[PDB]
C-alpha cells in the first residue's frame, strides 16, 4: 500500500507540477543558436524579444 | 503559489500554461515595442566560456566578477560591488519574466471577457 | 596518550579542566561566527530584492487596452 | 615447432632414467625449461601467422593456449607430488608418463595445420585423461565418470570426422590457409544444415554445452588433482578452439543454426550459476561455475564479431587460470580433511591465514573483478553481445550476480565462521602449496599488464 | 616539440591572459610555484642534461619500413593462391592503416572538447563534421564483415553497394 | 482480546503462542522424554569420542553422509516418471528457452527492417 | 562506518551522476526519475530514521537521506550544488560518526540509547562537537551546512518540479530535524542510564585533535568553499518572503514537535504502540518481506 | 547455557520465564528508570494476584492468554545486550578464539620463546593422559544401562580423580583472547 | 576498553552492594552464602528480580536455564567469574 | 599502566529515594497499597553530580554568551575603527 501509494502521487504531482509565475527565460541570440549546435550556414528566423 | 490553487481548482482558460507562454504578439498591447539590449557580444563572451545557460542579457556583470575574482584572488571578499550589480541584474530579468507573466495573464483575462461580451451581444 | 583516571562506581566522572574550557572555546567560537555573519551578512537569510506585487501594477506599463480597441 | 615438441618427447626417457628419488625435480625442472622455451612463440603479427612448415603452424590464438598448456606441466607435477608419496616408483612414472603424453599431445592439437591431423590429436588426447581418471582417482565412481567422459565426446566427435572427410572430397582441401583462402558459402539446405551440426557439435559437447555439460562435474570430482586441473584449464579449450577455426566454412548458414545454441548457452549460464548457489561439494561447485564461463565462451564464438573472438580468448586463458587454481586450493583441504564436502570444515582463515589471502584472491578473480583478465573477456563479450541484441544484458547482469553471489558464498563458508571444534588434523601449509597457488596467481596479474598477448587473432 | 608533426594534430595558438595583480597582497601560487621550480624543475632538467648527453655520446639509428603496392583481389584469378595471398596481406596492412586515421581523427576530437572548455559544442564543429565523414567511410567499408573477414568479403560488399547505387541513379534518371 | 497472529510459511508461529505445547499428556511427557534419551545419547557418543586424547583427524558424522548421499546421489534411483514430474520438467526446461528465442528472434527481425529500410541511423557505430 | 558508509564510498553513485550531468540536463524524463527517486528516498529513510534506538542505525539512515537529497538536487538539474552538498556533508556527517563512536567507546561498546543517559556534563567535549555536527546537518544559518541545504531547498522550491516532490523534500527536512533532536535528547539531557561502573573517559589527544579538526572544518569550510569558487549556475536573487524561510520554519517546527513529542516520555502514562510506529520501527517491514520472499523462492528453485 | 536441559519445562517455569520477558520490554518500553520501576511494580501486582491459584486447567488458561497479550505488545525493538545473542557484538571475538591443540604444530624455533608455558602444557597433557583413562571406565561403570537418559555429567568421586570429559570444558580458549 | 581486570572480591563486593541496596533484605542478616529462599524468606519472583539487579549490573545477561538455579550469592559469584574468566 | 589504584565501593546507607522522582513514585505507588523493592538501588543516578539538569534549548546555547561578549568588543572595535 505505501509503494503504491507512492507512485500513484508521484503521477499526480507529475499530472499536476509546481511552477512560478514567470515567463520562459529569454536568450539574446537567436536563443543562442551558434553556440548551441552552431551550423552557420542556414540563417534561421530571427527571434525578438520583449522591453518590459 | 496561488496561482496553481487558482488553475488546478479553478478553470484552465483564465490562466496561462508556462509551457507555450507567450500565445499573443509581442507589440499587440503596444505599438511601439522597443527591443531589448545586449552588451556583450559573441567573441569576448565566448572568450571568458561563461556557460551556455549563464549566457543571459546580464552578461557583462558576470564578466566583471570573474575579472575580479581573476585579479584579486587571495582576498576572496574584495570585489563585493560586482556580485550585488550581477544580482541586480538578474533580479531585473527576474521581475521583467514576472512582468510578462502577468502581461500575458491581463491579455487572456481580457480576451475571455471580450469573448463574453460578444456572445451575450449575440445572444440578445 | 592522555593522563591516569580510575573508574567512578556510580559517582560522576572526573573532569580535566582541559577538556571542558576547550569545548566552551569552540562553542563560544561557533556562536561568535554565527553572530558576526549574520550581523556582517544578514542578507543572506532576510534578502535584499524586494519582491514585487503583480496586482499593484498599472494597465499603462503592462500593455493593457479599455477592452474596447482590441 | 620442433624445438619444443622434441623437448616434450625427450621428457619421457629422463623420467624413464632418472633415480627413484629424483623424479619429480627432474620434472619440474624440465617442464619449466619447455614452458621458457614455449614462452617465444608469443612473437606473433598482424600479419597471416608463423607456418613453420607444411604440418605446423602458429597464431596469436595458438600461442597463449600452447603457453598454458605448457605451463600447466609443472603445477600438475607440483599438486600431484603429495598423494602419490605411498606409491610404488613404476607407477609414479607412469603417471608422470601420462601426463607428458598429455602435454605432447595437447602441443601438436593446438598447431595442426590440417583438419584430419587436428581431430586425430583431439581425439588423441582422450586415452591418457581416461586412464588418468580410472586409475588414480579416489572413489567407486571414478569408473563411471571415465564412461561418460568417453562416449560423451566420441558420441559428437564420430559425426564430425565423417564430415572433415567429406569436405576434402568436395573442396578437395583440409588444410587450414587453403580452407581459408577459397571459402565458399552455404547454401541453406537439409544437407548444409547437417553438415554444420556435424562440425559444430564435437566442440560443442567439450566445452561443454548446457544440455550435454552432465560428464563435466562427474569427470572433475571423481578425477586426481592433476587430472581436475587439465580437464577444467585446457581440455575446455579445445572445443572453442575447433570452433573459432572451423566456423569459418559454416557462414552464412551460422546466423540461422545458432539460435537453438544461443538460447540454451545463455539459459544455462544462469541455471549453472543458480545451481552453484546449492551445492554441498566444493568441486561440483567448481564445476558448474567452470560450465557457465564455458557457456558464456559459446555465445561469444557463436555471435562472431571481432570484439566476441577478442573476449572470448581472453576468457578462455583466464578461467583456465582460475579454475586450475581453485581446484588446487579445494585439494589442499581435502589432503587434510579426507571429506571434500563445503559445511564440515569451516573458519580456516584463523588457522591458515595465507592460504585464506589464496582464497580471497582466487574468489576475486572468478568473481571477474576489474583490471583482471577474466573481466576483460567478460566485458568484450558482454559488449558484442549487446549490439548483437540489446535484450541479452539482462541475462548477463543475470548471471554477474549470481556469479558473485556463489563466488562469495564459498569463500565465506570454508574460511569465515568458527572453526570446526572436533577437526584437529590441520596442519600447516607446505611451502609446495603456497608455491603453487602464487605460481597460479601471478601470471593472472601480470597478464593484465599485457592484455593484447592474449586477445587473438583479432587484434 | 618536433618530436611529432603540428600538421597531423594542430592546436591553437593557445593565448594566455597576463597577470593585473589588483591588491599588494602578495598570492601563494606565486610564491609556491618559484619554490616548486627551485626544488623540483632544476634537479630534473639536470639529470635530463646528463642522460641527453650520454645518449649523444651513442647515437644510432632506425628506419620506417615502406611496403610496395602490389596488385589487389580485383586483379587476382579466381584460384590463383599466390596473388590471393599477396592481396589478402595488403588488404589487412591497409585495414591496419585506416584504423590508426580513424584513431587520429578521434584523438583530435577528443583534445578539441578537452581545450575548449565550455565552447566545445560550438568551438569543435569541424572536428565533429571530420569524425563523421570519416567513420562514415570507414563504416562503409568493414562494418559488417564480421570474424573471418576477407578481401575478397569487403569487395563483395563494395560490389553490392555500387550495384544498389546505379540501380538508384538509374531510377531517379529514368524516374 | 487483541490481535491475532497469522503465522506463514516465512514467518513461523511463536514457540509460546502454540496449541500444543499447552495441552499436556502422560503420551506426550514420555515422548518429550525419549526425544531427550536420544538426545543425550548421541551426545555422550560424540564427547566420548572428542575428549579421546588419542583421537586424531576428524570425527566422521553419519548424519552428514547421509545428507550429502540423498541429495547427490539418492536422487534418480528414486525417481518416478509423474505428471507432477514431466509436467515440472518440461516447463521448466523448455519454456524459458522458446520464450527468450522468441524475444530476441522478435528483436532482430525488427532491427534487420529497420536497417533494411535505412532508418535506424548507425552513425558512428564502428565497432562489434 | 565514519569513512566508507557515511561521507566518501556511499556518494559515489551520486558522483557519477555528476559526471555526466552535460547528457543527464538533455534528457526529461531521467532528470523526473532521478528526482523522485531521491524524494521518495530521502523521505523513506527520515520516516525509517525518526523511531530508531541505535545511535550508527539513525545516523546510517541520516546519510541515506542526505544521498536522496543529493539525488533530488541532481534531478532539478542543479549538478554543483549536489557536489557542494556532497563536500559539506563529508565533514559534518563523518565528525557526527566520529562522536557517535566516542559515545560508544565510553559506555564500553553500548550502542543503544535506552542505556546512556546524562552526558552534557559527564563528557562536554564530545557533547559540544556532536551539537555543532547537529546544527551543521539540519541547517543553521552561515554553518557550512547553510551553504548547501539552504540552497538547495531555494532551487528546489524555485523550480518546475512535481509537487510531490518539493513536498516529500520539504517533509523529509522536518523528519531530518526530529532524528537530530530524538539523538540530542535521549542521549545528553536525562538521567544517566548505563551500568553503575563509570569508565568515561575522552583525555586522549588523538580524538580531542581529530574531532577537533572536523569542527573547525564543519564551521568554517562551507563559508571558505562557497566565497573561493566560482559562480557556475544563476542565483534566485528575488523570491518571496515566507518562502525564503521555508527551510527554516520547517526546521524549527519540526524540532519543536519532535522535542515535545520526546518530552511526553517522562509522564507515568504508558500504551501500546500504533500501526504507524510498527511500520517505522521495521523499515517499512521492508527488509523482512524482501529479505525472506525472494531469496527463498530463488534458493529453493536453484535446489 | 553450562547446565543440561531438561525434558520439559513445568508451569513455573513458563512463568518465569514469561514475567522475565515482560519485565525486559517493558523496560525496553519504558526508557526512563522511575517510569519503568512504576510500571514494573505494577505488573509485579498484576502477576501476583493468581499467585495462590490452584486450578491447573486455570492456571493453563491463565498465562496463555498473557503470551499473547504479551506477542501483541512485544517492542518490536528490545533492548539487548551487547554480547547475548542478539547484541552489536555478539561473536565479535570468536573469530580471535584459537583451539589449544594448534601450539602441537609449533616449529621448535618458536617453542623456544616460551619454554615455560609448554613445560607447564606438556605437565597439562600427562595429566589428561591418565585422567581420560580413569574416566572412561568411571562413565561406564556410572552409566545407566540402555544409554544416557539426560546430558548430564557426574564428578569425580575417587581421591586422584577428575571429573569425567573435562578437557574441552576446561580448556575454553578465552572470553577475549585478544 | 581500557577495562580495569576485576577480581574475584570485587565481584562479591558488587553482589553484595546490590542485595543491600534490595530494601526487602535485611543488610545485616545477609551473608555470602546466605540462601534465598529459606535463608532470607524470598519468592521466586524476588530471585528474578535479583537475577535483573546482577545483570543490570555486570552488563551481561545470564540465560535462564542457568539463572533460575543460582539461590546464594556465593554461587552466583562463582557463575559470574567463570563467565568473565577470573584468575583470583 | 593500567588503573590498579584498589577503588572502594561507597557506602550503601548514601543512596536514599529522598529528593528524587522515586519518591514520587513510591508516593503514587503508596496511593495503591503497593511498594518499590528497588528503590534505593537506583538513587545514585539523581544523587551526586547527575542531580542537576539542562534543558533542550540551553544544551542548544553552550556557549552563547561568550560567543556575545567577543561579538559585541569585536563589533565596538570595528565601529571606532571605521570611524575614522
Ligand atoms: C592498490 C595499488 C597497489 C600498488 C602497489 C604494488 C602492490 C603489488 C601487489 C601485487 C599483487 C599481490 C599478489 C597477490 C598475492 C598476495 C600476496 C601475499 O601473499 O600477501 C602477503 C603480504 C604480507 O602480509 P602477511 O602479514 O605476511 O599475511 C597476512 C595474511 O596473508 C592476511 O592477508 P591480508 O588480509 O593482508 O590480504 C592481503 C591483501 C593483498 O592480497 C591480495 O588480495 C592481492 C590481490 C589484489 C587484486 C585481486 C584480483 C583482482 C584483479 C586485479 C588485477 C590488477 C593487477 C595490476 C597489475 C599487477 C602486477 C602483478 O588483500 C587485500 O588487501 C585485498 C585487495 C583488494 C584490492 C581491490 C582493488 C582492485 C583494483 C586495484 C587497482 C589496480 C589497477 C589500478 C589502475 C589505475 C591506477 C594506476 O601481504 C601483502 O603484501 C599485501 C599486498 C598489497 C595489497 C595489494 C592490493 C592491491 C594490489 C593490486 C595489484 C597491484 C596493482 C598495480 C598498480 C596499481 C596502482
Ligand atoms: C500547508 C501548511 C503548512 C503547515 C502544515 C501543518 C503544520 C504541522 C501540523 C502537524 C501535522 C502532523 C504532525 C505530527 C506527526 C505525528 C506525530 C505523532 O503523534 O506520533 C505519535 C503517533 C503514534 O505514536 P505511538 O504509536 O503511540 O508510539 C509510542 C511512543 O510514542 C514511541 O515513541 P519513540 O520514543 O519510540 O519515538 C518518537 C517518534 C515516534 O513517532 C512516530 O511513530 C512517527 C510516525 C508518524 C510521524 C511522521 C509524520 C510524517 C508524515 C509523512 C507521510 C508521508 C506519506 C506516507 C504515505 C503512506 C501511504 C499508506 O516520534 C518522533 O520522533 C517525532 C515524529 C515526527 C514529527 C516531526 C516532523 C513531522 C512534521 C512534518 C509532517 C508534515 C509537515 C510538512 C512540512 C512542510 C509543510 C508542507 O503517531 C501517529 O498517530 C501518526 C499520525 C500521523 C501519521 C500519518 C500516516 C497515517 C497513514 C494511515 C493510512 C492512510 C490511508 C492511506 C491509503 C493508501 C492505500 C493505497
Ligand atoms: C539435449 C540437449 C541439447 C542438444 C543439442 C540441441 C541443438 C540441436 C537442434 C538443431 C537446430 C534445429 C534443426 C533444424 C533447423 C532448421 C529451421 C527449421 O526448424 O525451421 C523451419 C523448418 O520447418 C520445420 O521445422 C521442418 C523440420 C521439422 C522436423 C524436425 C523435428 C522438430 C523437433 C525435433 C527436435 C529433437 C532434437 C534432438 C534429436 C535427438 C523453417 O521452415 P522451412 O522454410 O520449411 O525450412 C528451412 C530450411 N530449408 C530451407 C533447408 C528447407
Ligand atoms: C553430443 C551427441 C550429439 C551427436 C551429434 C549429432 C549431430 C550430427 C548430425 C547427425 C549425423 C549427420 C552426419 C553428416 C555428415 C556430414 C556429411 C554431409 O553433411 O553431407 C550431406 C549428408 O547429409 C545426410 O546424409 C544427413 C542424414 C542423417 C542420417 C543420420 C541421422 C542421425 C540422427 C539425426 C537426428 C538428430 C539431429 C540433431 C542432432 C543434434 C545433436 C543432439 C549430403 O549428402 P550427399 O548425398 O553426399 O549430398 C548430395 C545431395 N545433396
Ligand atoms: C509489555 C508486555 C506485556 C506483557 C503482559 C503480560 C501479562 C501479565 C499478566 C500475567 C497473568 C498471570 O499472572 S498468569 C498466572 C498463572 N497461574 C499461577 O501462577 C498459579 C500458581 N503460580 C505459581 O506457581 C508461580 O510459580 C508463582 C507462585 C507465581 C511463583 O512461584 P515461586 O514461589 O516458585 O517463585
Amino acid at each position: 500500500g505505501f509503494v503504491a501509494f507512492m507512485l500513484f502521487m508521484f503521477w499526480v504531482g507529475e499530472i499536476y507540477p509546481s511552477y512560478q509565475p514567470v515567463g520562459p527565460k529569454q536568450y539574446p541570440y537567436n536563443d543562442l543558436y551558434l553556440e548551441r549546435g552552431g551550423d552557420p550556414t542556414k540563417e534561421p528566423e530571427p527571434v525578438v524579444h520583449y522591453e518590459i | 503559489g496561488a496561482h496553481l490553487a487558482r488553475r488546478y481548482l479553478g478553470d484552465a482558460s483564465k490562466e496561462p500554461d508556462p509551457l507555450r507562454m507567450p500565445t499573443f504578439p509581442p507589440d499587440y498591447g503596444f505599438p511601439e515595442r522597443k527591443e531589448r539590449e545586449m552588451v556583450a557580444t559573441q567573441q569576448e563572451m565566448n572568450d571568458a566560456q561563461l556557460m551556455l545557460q549563464q549566457r543571459d542579457y546580464c552578461a557583462h556583470y558576470l564578466i566583471q566578477l570573474l575579472k575580479c575574482k581573476r585579479d584579486s584572488f587571495p582576498n576572496f571578499l574584495a570585489c563585493k560591488h560586482e556580485q550585488h550589480d550581477w544580482d541586480y541584474c538578474e533580479h531585473l530579468d527576474y521581475v521583467k519574466r514576472m512582468k510578462e507573466f502577468e502581461r500575458e495573464r491581463r491579455l487572456l483575462q481580457r480576451k475571455k471577457r471580450r469573448e463574453q461580451r460578444e456572445a451575450e451581444m449575440a445572444r440578445g | 596518550g592522555g593522563v591516569h583516571i580510575e573508574p567512578r562506581y556510580r559517582q560522576f566522572p572526573q573532569l580535566t579542566r582541559s577538556q571542558l574550557i576547550q569545548a566552551e572555546f569552540f562553542s563560544a567560537t561557533m556562536w561568535f561566527w554565527i553572530l558576526w555573519r549574520f550581523w556582517h551578512d544578514s542578507d543572506a537569510v532576510l534578502g535584499h530584492f524586494p519582491y514585487p506585487d503583480p496586482s499593484q501594477w498599472t494597465d499603462e506599463e503592462l500593455g493593457i487596452l479599455p477592452d474596447d480597441e482590441d | 615447432m620442433l624445438k619444443i615438441i622434441i623437448p616434450t618427447t625427450m621428457l619421457l626417457p629422463m623420467t624413464w632414467m632418472s633415480k627413484h628419488n629424483m623424479i619429480w625435480i627432474n620434472a619440474t625442472v624440465h617442464s619449466l625449461l619447455i614452458s621458457l622455451i614455449s614462452l617465444s612463440l608469443l612473437n606473433q603479427l598482424g600479419e597471416n601467422s608463423l607456418n613453420f612448415s607444411l604440418t605446423f603452424f602458429s597464431d596469436s590464438l595458438s600461442a597463449p593456449l600452447l603457453v598454458l598448456t605448457t605451463w600447466l606441466l609443472p603445477l600438475m607435477l607440483m599438486a600431484s607430488q603429495s598423494h602419490l608419496s605411498k606409491e610404488t616408483t613404476t607407477r609414479k612414472k607412469l603417471y608422470i608418463t601420462m601426463l607428458i603424453l598429455l602435454q605432447l599431445f595437447l602441443i601438436m592439437t593446438f598447431t595442426a595445420t590440417e583438419l584430419i591431423l587436428f581431430y586425430i590429436l583431439f581425439e588423441a588426447t582422450l586415452v591418457p585423461t581416461l586412464i588418468i581418471i580410472t586409475r588414480w582417482g579416489n572413489q567407486t565412481e571414478r569408473l563411471n565418470a571415465g564412461l561418460y567422459f568417453l562416449f560423451y565426446t566420441l558420441a559428437g566427435s564420430l559425426p564430425l570426422l565423417v564430415a572433415l572427410v567429406y569436405i576434402q572430397n568436395t573442396t578437395g582441401s583440409l588444410n587450414f590457409l587453403i580452407i581459408h583462402y577459397w571459402s565458399h558459402p552455404l547454401s541453406n539446405s537439409w544437407s548444409n544444415i547437417f553438415m554444420w551440426l556435424a562440425c559444430i557439435m564435437a566442440f560443442m559437447v567439450k566445452m561443454p554445452l548446457y544440455g550435454l555439460h552432465l560428464w563435466l562435474p562427474k569427470a572433475h570430482v571423481e578425477a586426481p588433482i592433476a587430472g581436475s586441473m587439465v580437464l577444467a584449464a585446457v581440455l575446455l579449450k579445445l572445443g572453442g578452439y575447433g570452433m573459432m577455426r572451423i566456423t569459418t566454412i559454416l557462414n552464412p548458414l551460422t546466423n540461422y543454426m545458432a539460435y537453438p545454441f544461443l538460447m540454451l548457452s545463455m539459459w544455462g549460464m544462469i541455471m549453472t550459476s543458480s545451481i552453484c548457489l546449492r551445492q554441498t561439494d566444493l568441486k561440483s561447485l567448481i564445476a558448474y561455475s567452470s560450465v557457465s564461463h564455458m557457456a558464456l565462451v559459446i555465445v561469444a564464438i557463436m555471435i562472431q564479431t571481432p570484439w566476441s573472438f577478442m573476449g572470448a580468448t581472453a576468457l578462455m586463458i583466464a578461467h583456465g587460470l582460475t579454475s586450475s587454481m581453485l581446484f588446487c586450493l579445494a585439494n589442499t583441504n581435502y589432503e587434510r580433511v579426507h571429506s571434500r564436502t563445503m559445511i564440515l570444515a569451516r573458519g580456516l582463515q584463523t588457522l591458515l591465514p595465507l592460504m585464506a589471502t589464496w582464497w580471497l584472491v582466487a574468489s576475486l578473480t572468478n568473481l571477474a573483478l576489474p583490471p583482471s583478465i577474466n573481466l576483460i573477456g567478460e566485458l568484450f563479450i558482454i559488449t558484442a553481445s549487446f549490439s548483437w541484441s540489446n535484450i541479452t544484458i539482462i541475462l548477463m547482469g543475470m548471471n554477474m550476480m549470481i556469479t558473485a553471489l556463489y563466488s562469495l558464498y564459498m569463500l565465506i563458508t570454508t574460511q569465515r565462521g568458527k572453526y570446526t571444534h572436533h577437526i584437529n588434523n590441520i596442519k600447516p601449509s607446505f611451502t609446495r602449496e603456497n608455491a603453487l597457488m602464487a605460481l597460479h596467481i601471478l601470471p593472472l596479474l601480470l597478464l593484465t599488464l599485457n592484455p593484447k598477448m592474449i586477445l587473438g587473432p583479432l587484434y | 616539440p618536433d618530436s611529432w608533426d603540428k600538421d597531423v594534430y594542430p592546436e591553437p595558438p593557445r593565448r594566455t591572459p597576463a597577470p593585473a595583480p589588483q591588491t599588494s597582497l602578495p598570492n601563494p601560487v606565486t610564491y609556491l610555484t618559484k619554490i616548486f621550480d627551485l626544488l623540483v624543475d632544476r634537479p630534473v632538467t639536470l639529470a635530463r642534461e646528463f642522460i641527453e648527453q650520454q645518449h649523444a655520446k651513442n647515437r644510432y639509428y632506425y628506419y620506417h619500413r615502406e611496403f610496395r603496392r602490389v596488385p589487389d583481389i580485383t586483379e587476382c584469378e579466381e584460384k590463383d593462391i599466390l596473388c590471393m595471398f599477396e592481396a589478402e596481406m595488403q588488404w589487412r596492412r591497409d585495414y591496419k592503416v585506416d584504423q590508426e586515421i580513424v584513431n587520429i581523427i578521434q584523438e583530435r576530437l577528443k583534445a578539441c572538447q578537452q581545450r575548449e572548455g565550455e565552447s566545445y559544442r560550438q568551438n569543435c564543429a569541424k572536428e565533429l563534421e571530420q569524425f563523421t565523414q570519416v567513420s562514415k567511410a570507414f563504416q562503409d567499408r568493414y562494418s559488417d564483415l564480421g570474424a573471418h573477414y576477407s578481401a575478397r568479403k569487403c569487395l563483395a560488399k563494395q560490389k553490392q553497394r555500387m550495384l544498389a547505387e546505379r540501380k538508384a541513379a538509374k531510377e531517379a534518371a529514368a524516374a | 482480546s487483541f490481535p491475532k497472529y497469522k503465522p506463514s510459511r516465512l514467518a513461523t508461529l511463536p514457540a509460546t503462542l502454540d496449541p500444543a505445547e499447552y495441552d499436556i499428556s502422560p503420551e506426550t511427557r514420555k515422548a518429550q522424554a525419549e526425544r531427550l534419551a536420544i538426545r543425550s545419547r548421541l551426545k555422550r557418543e560424540y564427547l566420548l569420542q572428542y575428549n579421546d586424547p588419542n583421537r586424531l583427524g576428524v570425527i566422521e558424522d553419519p548424519a552428514l553422509i547421509r545428507w550429502t548421499y540423498a541429495r547427490s546421489a539418492n536422487i534418480y534411483p528414486n525417481f518416478r516418471p509423474t505428471p507432477k514430474t514431466s509436467l515440472l520438467g518440461a516447463l521448466f526446461g523448455i519454456g524459458p528457452l522458446f520464450f527468450w528465442y522468441y524475444v530476441f528472434k522478435t528483436d532482430r527481425d525488427k532491427k534487420e527492417k529497420l536497417i533494411q529500410e535505412g532508418k535506424l541511423d548507425q552513425t558512428f557505430n564502428i565497432s562489434y | 562506518s565514519a569513512l566508507l558508509h557515511s561521507s566518501t564510498m556511499v556518494v559515489a553513485g551520486v558522483f557519477l551522476l555528476i559526471r555526466f550531468y552535460p547528457l543527464m540536463e538533455t534528457n526529461k524524463l531521467v532528470q523526473t526519475m532521478t528526482l523522485c527517486l531521491g524524494a521518495i528516498t530521502t523521505l523513506f529513510t527520515a520516516l525509517c530514521a525518526i523511531t530508531q534506538n541505535d545511535i550508527k542505525k539513525i545516523v546510517a539512515f541520516s546519510t541515506s537521506s542526505q544521498l536522496g537529497l543529493m539525488m533530488v538536487t541532481i534531478g532539478i538539474n542543479q549538478p554543483h550544488l549536489a557536489f557542494l552538498h556532497i563536500c559539506m556533508h563529508a565533514f559534518f556527517k563523518a565528525m557526527l560518526f566520529m562522536c557517535s563512536g566516542s559515545i560508544i567507546h565510553s559506555l564500553n561498546d553500548e550502542q543503544d540509547i535506552r542505556k546512556m543517559g546524562g552526558l552534557y556534563k559527564a563528557m562536554p567535549f564530545t557533547t559540544t562537537a556532536l551539537i555543532i555536527g547537529s546544527l551543521a546537518l539540519t541547517g543553521m544559518p552561515y554553518l557550512t551546512g547553510f551553504y548547501s541545504k539552504d540552497l538547495i531547498i531555494e532551487a528546489v522550491n524555485m523550480s518546475y518540479t512535481n509537487a510531490w516532490a518539493l513536498l516529500m523534500t520539504l517533509i523529509a527536512t522536518s523528519l531530518t530535524a526530529a532524528y537530530s533532536t530524538r539523538i540530542i535528547f535521549f542521549a545528553f539531557l536525562g538521567k544517566p542510564r548505563f551500568p553503575p561502573l563509570v569508565l568515561i573517559n575522552e583525555n586522549n589527544p588523538l580524538l580531542i585533535n581529530s574531532i577537533k579538526r572536523l569542527l573547525i572544518g564543519s564551521i568554517f569550510a562551507g563559508f571558505i568553499i562557497s566565497n573561493n569558487i566560482p559562480p557556475m549556475t544563476v542565483p534566485n536573487t528575488t523570491m518571496p518572503l515566507y518562502m525564503k524561510m521555508t527551510a527554516l520554519i520547517v526546521t524549527i517546527m519540526g524540532f519543536m514537535l519532535a522535542l515535545e513529542l520526546n518530552n511526553t516520555t517522562y509522564y507515568l502514562k504508558f500504551k501500546y504502540p500504533s500501526q504507524t510506529y510498527k511500520f517505522s520501527n521495521m523499515l517499512g517491514y521492508y527488509p523482512s518481506i524482501m529479505h525472506r520472499l525472494p531469496t527463498y523462492h530463488n534458493l529453493s528453485m536453484s535446489q | 547455557a553450562f547446565s543440561a536441559p531438561a525434558a520439559y519445562l513445568t508451569h513455573q517455569q513458563k512463568v518465569l520465564r514469561l514475567y522475565k520477558r515482560a519485565l525486559r520490554h517493558l523496560e525496553s518500553w519504558c526508557v526512563h528508570r522511575d517510569k519503568y520501576r512504576y510500571f514494573a511494580c505494577l505488573m509485579r501486582a498484576r502477576f501476583d494476584e493468581h499467585k495462590n491459584e490452584k486450578d491447573m486447567v486455570k492456571a493453563t488458561q491463565l498465562l496463555r492468554q498473557a503470551e499473547e497479550e504479551f506477542w501483541y505488545g512485544q517492542h518490536p525493538q528490545p533492548y539487548i545486550f551487547p554480547e547475548s545473542p542478539g547484541g552489536t557484538s555478539y561473536e565479535r571475538y570468536e573469530c580471535y578464539k584459537v583451539p589449544e591443540w594448534c601450539l602441537d604444530d609449533w616449529h621448535p624455533s618458536e617453542k623456544a620463546m616460551y619454554p615455560d608455558y609448554f613445560a607447564k602444557r606438556e605437565q597439562w597433557k600427562r595429566l589428561r593422559r591418565e585422567s581420560w583413562e580413569r574416566e572412561v571406565k568411571q562413565l561406564q561403570e556410572e552409566t545407566p544401562p540402555g544409554g544416557p537418559r539426560t546430558e548430564a555429567l557426574p564428578p569425580a568421586r575417587k581421591e586422584g580423580d577428575l571429573p569425567p570429559l573435562w578437557w574441552h570444558i576446561v580448556t575454553r580458549p578465552r572470553e577475549r583472547p585478544m | 576498553s581500557d577495562a580495569p581486570p576485576l577480581t574475584l572480591e570485587a565481584i562479591k563486593d558488587r553482589v553484595l552492594y546490590v542485595l543491600k541496596l534490595y530494601d526487602k533484605i535485611d543488610p545485616e542478616k545477609l551473608s555470602v552464602n546466605s540462601h534465598f529462599m529459606k535463608d532470607l524468606g524470598l519468592d521466586s519472583l524476588d530471585q528474578v528480580e535479583i537475577i535483573m539487579a546482577m545483570e543490570d549490573e555486570f552488563g551481561f545477561e545470564i540465560p535462564d536455564i542457568d539463572a533460575e538455579k543460582l539461590m546464594c550469592p556465593q554461587e552466583i559469584v562463582d557463575y559470574i567469574a567463570d563467565k568473565k574468566d577470573v584468575y583470583e | 599502566e593500567h588503573g590498579h589504584s584498589k577503588m572502594e565501593l561507597p557506602d550503601y546507607k548514601q543512596w536514599k529515594i529522598e529528593g528524587t522522582p522515586l519518591e514520587t513514585v513510591q508516593e503514587k505507588l503508596a496511593a495503591r497499597g503497593l511498594r518499590d523493592p528497588w528503590g534505593r538501588n537506583e538513587a545514585w543516578r539523581y544523587s551526586g553530580g547527575f542531580a542537576n539538569n539542562v534543558s533542550f534549548v540551553g544544551a542548544l546555547l553552550k556557549g552563547f554568551k561568550w560567543g556575545f561578549a567577543a561579538f559585541v568588543v569585536a563589533v565596538g572595535a570595528e565601529y571606532y575603527l571605521e570611524s575614522q
